[PDB]
């Protein structure tokens, strides 16, 4: 998972 | 917005959708290319080839489980750039180039016609 | 193989499933929570979903069009996960995590229930 | 495009  | 985001998500749908292919689950519609046939999702299709878009958005069309393709087109081509809508993979050969050129133009892959045409110009 | 391969081909085909669901286009299933029903393509479900995929490999739940979930099952968090399986962004929120959580799991979307559990954990 |  991420920031996007 | 503050989503955070799956890296994989959208690689592993489309693996899943590619079983399903496999396995014949949930397909609708048959691509009769010459005396060969292709069964496939429409909406896979529709993602991946601007003609097959067209085709399903036509009122009538989009209810049709049968689809025959120009006689020109090669099913050695056509089986190839199907493979590359549920995979992302092009299995591109010195062989095979100018007929999956052909079928990508024919079926509106524009990022498929670009490879092709680097590929092409360096030979 | 000597394949070669598209790096943003999987994403351009969810991003177009996901156009194609917000203009309704061959969605062949309702999915009713409670009062609220949402409309989407059985393979997208069953790509993305456990639940989904157990659902419609059944040979007769294959062909419903309408299938209600559990009533334990809050519409918000079914919402936030449908927007995610055609995405893979996940609006997750102090406010909205545990049903989004408690719906991951009922819909078995293990990578969902992992950063929840993640995310409740820190806090 | 990439090699896989
Ligand atoms: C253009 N548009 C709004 C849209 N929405 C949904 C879908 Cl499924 C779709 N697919 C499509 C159309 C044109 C092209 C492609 C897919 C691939 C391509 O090279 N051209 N295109
Ligand atoms: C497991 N299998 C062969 C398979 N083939 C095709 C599909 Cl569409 C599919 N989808 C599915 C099954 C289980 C789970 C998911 C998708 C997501 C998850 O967390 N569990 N799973
Ligand atoms: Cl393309
Ligand atoms: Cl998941």
């Amino acid at each position: 998972w991420v920031i996007p | 917005d503050s989503c955070i985001q799956f890296t994989r998500h959208a690689s592993d749908v489309l693996l899943n959708l590619n079983r399903l292919r496999s396995r014949d689950i949930l397909t609708d519609v048959v691509i009769v290319v010459s005396r060969e046939q292709f069964r496939a999702h429409k909406t896979v299709l529709m993602a991946c080839s601007g003609l097959f878009y067209s085709i399903f958005t036509d009122q009538l069309k989009c209810n049709l489980s049968v689809i025959n393709l120009d006689p020109e087109i090669n099913p050695e081509g056509f089986c190839i750039l199907l493979d590359f809508m549920y995979t992302s993979r092009l299995n591109l050969r010195e062989g095979n180039i100018m007929a999956v050129m052909a079928t990508a133009m024919y079926l509106q892959m524009e990022h498929v016609v670009d490879t092709c045409r680097k590929f092409i110009k360096a030979s």
